[PDB]
RNA sequence: GAUCUGGUUGAUUCUGCCAGUAGUCAUAUGCUUGUUUCAAGGACUUAGCCAUGCAUGCCUCAGAAUCACUGCGCAGGAAUCUGCGCAUGGCUCAUUACAUCAGACGUAAUCUGCCGCCAAAAUUUUGCGCAUUACUGGAUAACUUGGCGAAACGCCAAGCUAAUACAUGAACCAAUCGGACGCUCUCUUUGGGACGUCCAGCGAAUGAAUGAAACCAACGCCUCCGGAGGCAGUAACACUCAGACGUGUUGACUCAAUUCAUUCCGUGCGAAAGCCGAGCUGCUCGGCGUCUACUGACGAACAACUGCCCUAUCAGCCAGUGAUGGCCGUGUAGUGGACUGCCAUGGCGUUGACGGGAGCGGGGGAUUAGGGUUCGAUUCCGGAGAGGGAGCCUGAGAAAUAGCUACCACUUCUACGGAGGGCAGCAGGCGCGCAAAUUGCCCAAUGUCGAAAAAAUACGAUGAGGCAGCGAAAAGAAAUAGAGCCGACCGUGUGGUUGUUUUCAAUGGGGGAUACUCAAACCCAUUCAAUAUCGAGUAACAAUUGGAGGACAAGUCUGGUGCCAGCACCCGCGGUAAUUCCAGCUCCAAAAGCGUAUAUUAAUGCUGUUGCUGUUAAAGGGUUCGUAG
RNA sequence: CAGAUACAGAAACACGGGAGCAGUUCGCAUGUCAUGCAUGGGCGUCCGUGAAUUUUACUGUGACCAAAAAGAUGCGACCAAAGCAGUUUGCCGACUUGAAUUACAAAGCAUGGGAUAACGAAGCAUCAGCCC
RNA sequence: AACCAUGACACCCAUGAAUUGGGGA
RNA sequence: GGAAGUCGGCAAAAUAGAUGCGUAAGUUCGCAAGAAGCAUUGGCUCUGAGGGCAAUUGCCAACUCAGAACUGCUUACGGCGGGGAAUCCAACUGUAUAAUU
């Protein structure tokens, strides 16, 4: 079937290879996935060694983190935005590894007001809660890149796991001079 | 996946004579390696003549006679190898499997009280889940919870009838080694000092007792005590002093001469 | 080690091993050689003509086998 | 053993090749062969074609018995389901030069059943109706009732019943530790404490932290109700625990491991909802069996530093459609140009690339002053294949040939609808050739597999393996006679000797056991009385194969032929007296052996590194310049 | 004595997670809500940081190397080709052996520095006292 | 018969008469 | 069915654009050569590359080439080389019997 030896390349001075032996079945591969954006489905690939991997095809939500509050939250994805490798992977909607996507913020919302008691729920609070919040607030700030997209409702995220692989689709959001660098991008 | 061994693939010192039969018993995986290492068919069989044939082996070991740990043990092909105690309860004698000056095999009688004393060497430092320090043995034995100053080089002192530690024994120049693997297998000597080489293997420098002077690789030396005299267990006959070649043809020559 | 023989690469050259064989029946030597490429990062800047030294790696490359460490 | 000899001339001294000579576990053919020991044996050519039979299965005290099974309720248990194995062994060498392999090393780039040490505190369940606490459910074989089909390792429907197959599901009584809330209670002035609610097990994915070691304002303490110091000591942490980790490992880690946040739905997790011994419904002890997590060993795959015949009447090779590198990706167990998209223009070569020829690698054999030349299909290690060539399921592990599917070439049975076959496994046949063995016995030994020790009211398989039949491949021992007697002598100077008569002991070829061996038979090894056991005398128990001019040991013998017939490896012999042909008689070599043919090693200083030759014998370029070397 | 000249793997600066109680050389007292049952003048160690900071071939000796085969050490398998076994003027045993080698080239620790070869230089391209 | 049928570079090596070119006395 | 017709393949049929690959003998080294031969081609929805001017931004122009998904065929205007192996003659381009060469 399909194979991932080396016996059909050409050697480095341009020469055939010969070949003896027939092909074997440590060196096999495997059809890609191809992962689309919808409901849910999933297949059961037997690996090597018993195990079984999750050929994702169709994912819909997944775990983003933020990394600057060291939290993370469940939230739904809208669309793929963006692509390294190429236009055609963004246009039939597919997933991979580091795609560019955008996420509800909905939940983000909840956990910023919560944690911090700045709504984009709140005179309901115990007073020990409303004497911590500005204990945080003295601390701790925000940066206008971020708060334009809270009020916005849309948040711009990227894929970090391998989905054709353990079938699933987390991520973190973007902050910094790397989303400066996808805003002037896009 | 091999599942045999041809008779002149085995091992030297089990001494199998090449003109009878074809093969030879695949020791299973186990506490040793196969090629550092003797079966149990062997030693029932070969070393001391219970069984003449290997179905009698059968009818002992599948008994549980023989015990290896201080539990008995119903495979003839079970690995068995250095420093570890044979005791054969019905007929009362106990081994230990140590090297003899010449790098072979030896089983020297020990006491009771010996039986139930083991010298493991330490390979492997690492931590379990939650916090769980524990090390791994020459032999395969894992000890939950050694003193914190146990480290890659040196040995441990086990009970194995009851399972805990009962001192450790660090590495240094004062103590005292017995040489277990390449060609100088089976000599105590002194560390005289020890060469790093980081990132390849490091060299420790011996003296014999005899005042001679050998070299070998530092993971052949096995830690026995810091003195010859402090020595937990007890040690073959010419207690790993080598002597020349020629003084040895001459000593068996004129024995034999007096002997008759 | 050996010399650096080409840098037209990008963060890879090439660099070349010289060493005497010696053949039992005339008892002489005779000069041979091989060709290696390595990956070389950023932090070095060899000119061609100079000597490296080299460690092992893991498969880089369909030929890289070898790191540059310690440019001299 | 550091050796040489015949042929060019009327003679001589050379160069030089032909011929001689010794081996070969090196093949074949010819002649001849009493004993015994050890032994290779259809690679060579045709990896050509194959009739028939056998080669891989397994049950203990310890998964599952209502055989309309057997033996006097107890035992033995045919048959099927469940668990493990069949990827090992055996055979062959077709393919094959940055491949395979050998010496040295790696996986910090990974997977891993059986085996060895070893760990486990998540889970609201069941009976009664709120008190109690593991007697849980359905189905399916084997069977019998109909059967179909010419077969065929063919197949259908109905009715029963098990589990260590399948599927659910266990509060009990079980610790330690940490986060988030309430506008619930208490005190003084996140203050603190409590009460309530939610989450907090192993493993996986994502993200954050640790993974060290180079003068004031708030808090602690002391001193002298409340009301004021000013720094002696002091690992830390607001009690339930005044040390319950301030310290993993490496040559090196984005590794081991800890805390926090948001999540795993089948593609994971048991106390088998179990099997035997006992001891005393109702308890105690002891052997077993199985899920999940972790790291040692037996392994697997991949990378590879150096080396390995002949050829230039093979000089350039590689890039659409991957060639050399880069960037995010995808596939894999994992790295990788292994693969998709984009980018750059590289990589190899007279130190022989690319192409072609012969060929499985090695450990090793033959020949041996020394240096070398040559062989290696073949018993150990590694690789590869199962008529040709490709795909794949189940397994921890296969791209498996006594597994499946298809196509191509040959091929078997049939009722003409169809169904099969794979000896480069064992023995055997046809063909091919100069060329190679019995259609035998056994699990006794050596081992593998297994639910197994051996013994019984109760015998695991195994052409792997071993044993014997055939067998001048080759190798080791070794008979075919020893002492004298009396004449006849032969030479030499009285001492070996050469036939003629004739005794006199000894021994095995030959044949037989009280018997040994043997798994059973055979061969060795013992022995012809231990009261008590057969046998050489023209020793018909009869040694051959090549030769006698030279090389080269051995006849100037006697008949026949007449440049004929023939010999002769080379020089030569034969035309009427042949030292050479065909024969008789003698003799020589070596001997149960000896000739012939082909290949190869030494002879060969006729391939020369040690160590050749080049004025005239074969051979210095027409002369200069010149790069790699 | 020191220092000063040469030489130096070595020299200066630090590490108490550093030398099984912080190496070697010139039992009162602290604590006591305690298992607190505890503690009571230079070298050489160890680990990091800066000056400094030569490599190869050849030769000696070690490291590291399945067996079978090959050389061989020991033992009348009646000898030998073989094989690792076997020997007691006898008992309920004793002595036990099975040594030790080699290896095309490459590889790996350390000794010398004679013959060698790899770098560098082309000298005005160089100028730089030390101490207080 | 492009011949000395005699490749290029370097060292040592016995005598007596001549000859071509430069130099010293 | 496929030259059997005929003095004779006369006449007809037949090839055909463009793009990628590939191309022999012979040779005056220029050629032979479009040698020979193989593949693709529609419609629709998209993507990339190739520029100018003002202060990294804004605005603006030309159709060419390359690539992908989906979908379809009744092979569907016009225009547009049939090819190969040889023999004889003349080297070649050219001229030449207006009205049978
Ligand atoms: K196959
Ligand atoms: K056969
Ligand atoms: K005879
Ligand atoms: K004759
Ligand atoms: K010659
Ligand atoms: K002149
Ligand atoms: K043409
Ligand atoms: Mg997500
Ligand atoms: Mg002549
Ligand atoms: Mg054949
Ligand atoms: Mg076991
Ligand atoms: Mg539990
Ligand atoms: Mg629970
Ligand atoms: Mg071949
Ligand atoms: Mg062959
Ligand atoms: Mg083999
Ligand atoms: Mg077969
Ligand atoms: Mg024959
Ligand atoms: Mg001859
Ligand atoms: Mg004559
Ligand atoms: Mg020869
Ligand atoms: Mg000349
Ligand atoms: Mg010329
Ligand atoms: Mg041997
Ligand atoms: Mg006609
Ligand atoms: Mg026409
Ligand atoms: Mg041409
Ligand atoms: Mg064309
Ligand atoms: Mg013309
Ligand atoms: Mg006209
Ligand atoms: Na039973
Ligand atoms: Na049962
Ligand atoms: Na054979
Ligand atoms: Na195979
Ligand atoms: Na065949
Ligand atoms: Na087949
Ligand atoms: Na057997
Ligand atoms: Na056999
Ligand atoms: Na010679
Ligand atoms: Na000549
Ligand atoms: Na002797
Ligand atoms: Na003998
Ligand atoms: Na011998
Ligand atoms: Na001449
Ligand atoms: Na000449
Ligand atoms: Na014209």
């Amino acid at each position: 079937g399909i194979v991932r030896s080396r016996l059909h390349k050409r050697k480095i001075t341009g020469g055939k290879t010969k070949i003896h032996r027939k092909r074997m079945k440590a060196e096999l591969g495997r059809l890609p996935a191809n992962t689309k954006l919808g409901p849910r489905r999933v297949s059961p690939v037997r690996a090597r060694g018993g195990n079984f991997k999750l050929r994702g095809l169709r994912l819909d939500t997944g775990n983003f983190a933020w990394g600057t509050e060291a939290s993370a939250q469940r939230a739904r994805i809208l669309d793929v935005v963006y692509n390294a490798t190429s236009n055609e992977l963004v246009r039939t909607k597919t997933l991979v590894k580091n795609c560019i996507v955008v996420v509800d913020a909905a939940p983000f919302r909840l956990w910023y007001a919560k944690h911090y008691g700045i709504d984009l729920d709140v005179k309901k609070a115990s007073s020990k809660l409303k004497r911590k919040w500005e204990y945080r607030r003295k601390h701790h700030k925000i940066e206008k890149a971020l708060a334009d997209q809270l009020r916005e409702g849309r948040l711009l995220a990227r894929i970090t796991s391998r989905p054709g692989q353990t079938g699933r689709a987390d991520g973190a959001l973007l902050e910094g001079a790397e989303l400066q660098f996808y805003l002037k991008k896009l | 996946a091999k599942k045999h061994l041809k008779r002149l693939y085995a091992p030297k010192d089990w001494m199998l004579s090449k003109l009878t039969g074809v093969f030879a018993p695949r020791p299973r995986a186990g506490p040793h390696k196969l090629r550092e290492c003797l079966s149990l068919l062997i030693i029932i069989r070969n070393r001391l003549k219970y069984a003449l044939n290997a179905l009698e082996a059968q009818m002992i070991l599948r008994q549980g006679l023989v015990c290896v740990d201080g539990k008995p043990r119903k495979d003839g092909k079970y690995p068995a190898g250095f420093m570890d105690v044979v005791e054969i309860p019905k007929t009362g004698d106990r081994f230990r499997i140590l090297y003899d000056v010449k790098g072979r095999f030896a089983l020297v009688r020990v006491s009771e009280a010996e039986s139930s004393i083991k010298m493991m060497k330490v390979v492997n430092v690492y931590t379990g889940t939650g916090r769980i320090p524990v090390a791994v043995t020459h032999d395969g034995h894992r000890i939950r919870y050694p003193d914190p100053r146990t480290s890659r080089g040196d040995t441990l002192v086990y009970d194995v009838k009851e399972k805990k530690v009962l001192d450790l024994i660090k590495i240094g120049n004062g103590k005292v080694v017995m040489v277990t693997g390449g060609a100088n297998r089976g000599r105590i000597g002194e560390i005289v000092s020890i060469e790093r080489h980081p990132g390849a293997f490091d060299i420790a420098r011996l003296k014999d007792a005899s005042g001679h002077e050998f070299a070998t690789r530092a993971t052949n030396i096995f830690v026995i005590g810091k003195d010859m005299s402090s020595v937990p267990v007890t040690l073959p006959k010419q207690q790993g002093l080598r002597i020349n070649v020629i003084q040895e043809r001459e000593e068996k020559l004129i024995a034999a001469e007096t002997r008759r | 080690r050996g010399v650096v023989h080409s840098t037209k690469m990008r963060r890879s050259i090439v660099i070349r091993r010289n060493y005497l064989h010696f053949i039992r029946k005339y008892q002489r030597y005779q000069k041979r050689h091989r060709n290696i490429t390595v990956h070389c990062s950023p932090c070095f800047d060899p000119k061609p003509g100079d000597e490296v030294v080299v460690g092992q790696c893991r498969p880089l490359s369909k030929t890289i086998r070898y790191n540059v460490l310690q440019v001299v």
